[PDB]
Parts: C-alpha cells; sequence; structure tokens
C-alpha cells in the first residue's frame, strides 16, 4: 500500500456523496430518455476504445453527463454535443496526450461545428461550477485491488467490466454511489472466478458488509445475466479483447445466495 | 471584470500572465491570473488547477476566490500575497535566515504539501518561486497549473514535469512510475536552499543536473537504490563521486535538520520520507 491510501480513501467518500446526481433526473426531462443515454455512453465506449483513452476518462465523463442533466434540459439533437463535451474535459483533466477538438468533432460526422463543442465546453464547465475531480466507480477498485490475496488478473478485469456495465443504465444505478458498485463488481467477479467472497479486509476498510451491498449486487447480477441481450454491447466487445482476457465471456454464476 | 483595477503585471507562471489588482468596491488586492483563449478551447492546465484549488482549502494553500470568463478571456481571481520565497531569500543572502524562521516556513509547507497528497494532489512544480509569503509570517503552496490528480495505486503520468533544479532523480534517470515523492524531493532541495540562500543543485541540461546531485549526494547504485542501474537513462560511464558531509554542504543545520534533509533527499523514492511523516520529525520539536 502506498503512503496516503487510508486518507485519499475516506476523502473519496467524503467527495462522492458531494459529486453525486439527481437519481431520478430522467423523469424530469422533457425529451431524452434513459434509452437515448444508454445510447450516448455506449458511444463513448467506442470512443474511448478508438482513440485509445483511459477507462478513467470514460468514468469521468459519464459523470459529468449525469451531473450536467441534473440540472439543465437538453433536446435529444443536442445530447451528443453534451456527451462530445464531457470527453473532452474529461480528456484534458485525465489523459497525458487528449485528443484534439478536431478529432472529437470528426468522430461526431461533423453534426456539430467546432465552434459549438467549445462553447457546450464553457457551458459544461460553468454548469459543474469547474469541480472536475469527481470519484469513480474505477478509483474505488483499483484501491479495492491493493486488498487481494493474492492477485488474480481474470478478477480484475471482470471488476472493471461489471463497473463499466454499470454506466449504460442510469436506472439503476444512479441510486447508488461509486464505492457501493465498486464494492458490488469487486465482489461478484471474485465470486464468478475464484467462489471466494468480499473479503474481511475491504469490510474493515470500508464498513460494508455483503448485507449493504446486496440491493446493488441483486441489481449488478441481473445486468450481469442479461448483457448478451442488451441493446448496447461495445463494452462487452471491448472486455472480449485479450488485454481484459475475454473476462466478457464467462459465465455469470446462476444465484448469489445472499 | 469591470470591478477590478489591474495595477502591474507581477509575474508569469505554468501558463498565463499574472496581475496585482485592486477591486474597486471592496478595495481588496488580489492577483489575476490571464489565460487568452485563442485553439484547444480551455487550457487543461487551468482546468486542473481550478478543479483542484477548489477541493485545496487550507492555511498554506493560496485560496482561489474566483473564475470569470471574459470576451475571448479566462481570469482566475486569487489572494494576493506580497512576496515570495525567492525574493525573500536574495534580500537575505548576506545576513541569512535564522533557523526558527526556516524551520517555521517548512513545517507550514508540509502542512500545505500532506494536505494535497492526502487529497490526492501532486503538485510537481514546487520552487521558491511559486512559494508566497504574506504579512503575518505565513507561506503558501502556489501555481497548480502542473499539479494533477492521481491514483492509488498510481499509472505512467506526464514524464516532462518539475522545474530542472527541482526535479527528482527518478524523473531524470526515467522511471516509468513517480508518485507523492517527486514533490518531497523539491522541498528538500528548498530546505537546503533557505539555509545556504543558493539552490542546492543548479543543472544546465538532465545531465548535468544529474550530475549536480551526485556531486553532493554520491553516484547512486545498487547499495543505495536497487534496480538504478536498470533504469532507462542509467549510464555505466556516469562518474562515481562520494557522497559529501551535510555539516559542510548546510553548515548551519542541527543534528535533527541534517537527518530530516536526508529523508527528503534519499536516492530511491521508497525511502523518502513523506509530508506527514515529516511534521512528526524531531526537528519540529520547538517549531513556533
Ligand atoms: C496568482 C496568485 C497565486 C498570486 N498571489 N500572489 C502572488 C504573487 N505575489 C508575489 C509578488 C508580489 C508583487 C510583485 C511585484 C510588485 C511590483 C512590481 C513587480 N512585481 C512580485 C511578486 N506573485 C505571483 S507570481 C510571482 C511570483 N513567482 N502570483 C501570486
Ligand atoms: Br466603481
Ligand atoms: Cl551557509
Amino acid at each position: 500500500v502506498p503512503d496516503y491510501h487510508e486518507d485519499i480513501h475516506t476523502y473519496l467518500r467524503e467527495m462522492e456523496v458531494k459529486c453525486k446526481p439527481k437519481v431520478g433526473y430522467m423523469k424530469k426531462q422533457p425529451d431524452i430518455t434513459n434509452s437515448m443515454r444508454a445510447i450516448l455512453v455506449d458511444w463513448l465506449v467506442e470512443v474511448g476504445e478508438e482513440y485509445k483513452l483511459q477507462n478513467e476518462t470514460l468514468h469521468l465523463a459519464v459523470n459529468y453527463i449525469d451531473r450536467f442533466l441534473s440540472s439543465m434540459s437538453v433536446l435529444r439533437g443536442k445530447l451528443q454535443l453534451v456527451g462530445t463535451a464531457a470527453m473532452l474535459l474529461a480528456s484534458k483533466f485525465e489523459e497525458i496526450y487528449p485528443p484534439e477538438v478536431a478529432e472529437f468533432v470528426y468522430i461526431t460526422d461533423d453534426t456539430y461545428t467546432k465552434k459549438q463543442v467549445l462553447r457546450m465546453e464553457h457551458l459544461v464547465l460553468k454548469v459543474l461550477t469547474f469541480d472536475l475531480a469527481a470519484p469513480t466507480v474505477n478509483q474505488f477498485l483499483t484501491q479495492y485491488f491493493l486488498h487481494q490475496q493474492p492477485a488474480n488478473c481474470k478478477v480484475e478485469s471482470l471488476a472493471m467490466f461489471l463497473g463499466e456495465l454499470s454506466l449504460i443504465d442510469a436506472d439503476p444505478y444512479l441510486k447508488y454511489l461509486p464505492s457501493v458498485i465498486a464494492g458490488a463488481a469487486f465482489h461478484l467477479a471474485l465470486y464468478t472466478v475464484t467462489g471466494q467472497s468480499w473479503p474481511e479486509s475491504l469490510i474493515r476498510k470500508t464498513g460494508y458488509t455483503l448485507e449493504s451491498l446486496k440491493p446493488c449486487l441483486m441489481d449488478l447480477h441481473q445486468t450481469y445475466l442479461k448483457a448478451p441481450q442488451h441493446a448496447q454491447q461495445s463494452i462487452r466487445e471491448k472486455y472480449k479483447n485479450s488485454k481484459y482476457h475475454g473476462v466478457s465471456l464467462l459465465n455469470p454464476p446462476e444465484t448469489l445466495n445472499l | 471584470m469591470e470591478n477590478f483595477q489591474k495595477v502591474e503585471k507581477i509575474g508569469e507562471g505554468t501558463y498565463g500572465v499574472v496581475y496585482k489588482a485592486r477591486n474597486k468596491l471592496t478595495g481588496e488586492v488580489v492577483a489575476l491570473k490571464k489565460i487568452r483563449l485563442d485553439t484547444e478551447g480551455v487550457p487543461s492546465t487551468a482546468i486542473r488547477e481550478i478543479s483542484l484549488l477548489k477541493e485545496l482549502n487550507h492555511p498554506n494553500i493560496v485560496k482561489l476566490l474566483d473564475v470569470i470568463h471574459t470576451e475571448n478571456k479566462l481570469y482566475l481571481v486569487f489572494e494576493f500575497l506580497h512576496q515570495d520565497l525567492k525574493k525573500f531569500m536574495d534580500a537575505s543572502a548576506l545576513t541569512g535566515i535564522p533557523l526558527p524562521l526556516i524551520k517555521s516556513y517548512l513545517f507550514q509547507l508540509l502542512q500545505g504539501l500532506a494536505f494535497c497528497h492526502s487529497h490526492r494532489v501532486l503538485h510537481r512544480d514546487l520552487k521558491p518561486q511559486n512559494l508566497l509569503i504574506n504579512t503575518e509570517g505565513a507561506i503558501k503552496l502556489a501555481d497548480f497549473g502542473l499539479a494533477r490528480a492521481f491514483g492509488v495505486p498510481v499509472r505512467t503520468y506526464t514524464h516532462e514535469v518539475v522545474t530542472l533544479w527541482y526535479r527528482a532523480p527518478e524523473i531524470l534517470l526515467g522511471c516509468k512510475y513517480y508518485s507523492t515523492a517527486v514533490d518531497i524531493w523539491s522541498l528538500g532541495c528548498i530546505f537546503a536552499e533557505m539555509v545556504t540562500r543558493r539552490a542546492l543543485f543548479p543543472g544546465d541540461s538532465e545531465i548535468d543536473q544529474l550530475f549536480r546531485i551526485f556531486r553532493t549526494l554520491g553516484t547512486p547504485d545498487e547499495v543505495v537504490w536497487p534496480g538504478v542501474t536498470s533504469m532507462p537513462d542509467y549510464k555505466p560511464s556516469f562518474p562515481k563521486w562520494a557522497r559529501q558531509d551535510f555539516s559542510k554542504v548546510v553548515p548551519p543545520l542541527d543534528e535533527d535538520g541534517r537527518s530530516l534533509l536526508s529523508q527528503m533527499l534519499h536516492y530511491d523514492p521508497n525511502k523518502r520520507i513523506s509530508a506527514k511523516a515529516a511534521l512528526a520529525h524531531p526537528f519540529f520539536q520547538d517549531v513556533t
């Protein structure tokens, strides 16, 4: 473990409550649906693969979209402009070499101009009040991985796969904090591969029992079982790659006995 | 922006130009950091400085007061502090700075730094020009344009980081990973610099930088830093200098100050002391 592993964990805990978006915001959006958000997020997974962006960059972009749509109404034909600016900002925050604006414009097939993307950027910054350093599922997972005894690369990839699936479906995952989804994703991955359970040292560090994780786990297990049928498939196709040891082809257990 | 009267340019830093200005309504003297926006939109340095400094509320970190997007420009409004550490050291280049003031300043910078680190932020440009002193005796970290939110554990980050004189050997020798230890190295150099009023390692290239480090601390090998001779930019033709005794290098320092400085300037990043552990060092026994 590195020097501040506990101080950082405690702080990320405090920040995730402040950076959380409104649980029911899509009900109040007159013109967009959860299904349109799923199509947007799944497209950004493709963009991430195409430009070789980090998984952290994708998780941040989604957090910016959810916080932006919690306070602004958006028409369907402008939803992809929101996502594009969000991805641009996430990349400038997190990446060593962000793609350029001109490239982000190109991947929308000239639906929007460069000027629109830079103005949407200003708007997103203003609406989010420049607070970009949000805790993600990814940041929690990588800390949780330091408690594996011993490390198992199949567990780590499967847990990343499940974490990333949760970005697609606002209902239900908007009702959970990132640290909870990461705990559910880690336990489910661990159980699928080795048959072991959410370990004692993580209960100690997180204050979460399996019991506290159970509602999210019930939700995540259903997401996992139904993933081959999902209208959106970019994440699944991505975790077929050998880089992620083909974990998206593994069979989910039939029950969790919880 | 109509509320501000520019008084004068006071410096540059990582990105943009910095001005002293006066709020016309409240009378408050501020510092304005200007970015012109004219191609990639808002620079990543600005996006990062702003998001991070909004979280970093601490008495030894400079306070961000406001962000104003005017017509083609971005202005960051900051508290103004009357002096930087570099100028303060130049004006004391003959008398010296009394060791208890050095101790206090170091203690305060370490508090600011431990805060950043416990809040997952690397500064990556600690040098005396970016350390600001107010009329009260407070010192504060500034210019977070090169800073970055880091993960647990870290990945690979930008290689071209930290002003040369303050840059850690693990960056210079090309390690794949670096972390909180790069900031502590910088502070070690600054600690030494307050004592002697001259930069500890003033190199004029990357190789010359290493050589200045080696001459003083001894040329690292596998005894002191396991893995060093395998590092990307390590060369078997590096000269082998012996390490110098600290009571010649920083004579005013007492026993405890020598021990602390040693621990901040360890070659191996895994041996180098953290900011929080440094605050507990016996050297800070009798700190004001
Ligand atoms: C932007 C914000 C973080 C900030 N707040 N106070 C700042 C400050 N105060 C020192 C100073 C004061 C007046 C002068 C001065 C006064 C008159 C004429 C010329 N210069 C110089 C430095 N300096 C700088 S940048 C120069 C140092 N590397 N940034 C500052
Ligand atoms: Br006025
Ligand atoms: Cl001296």
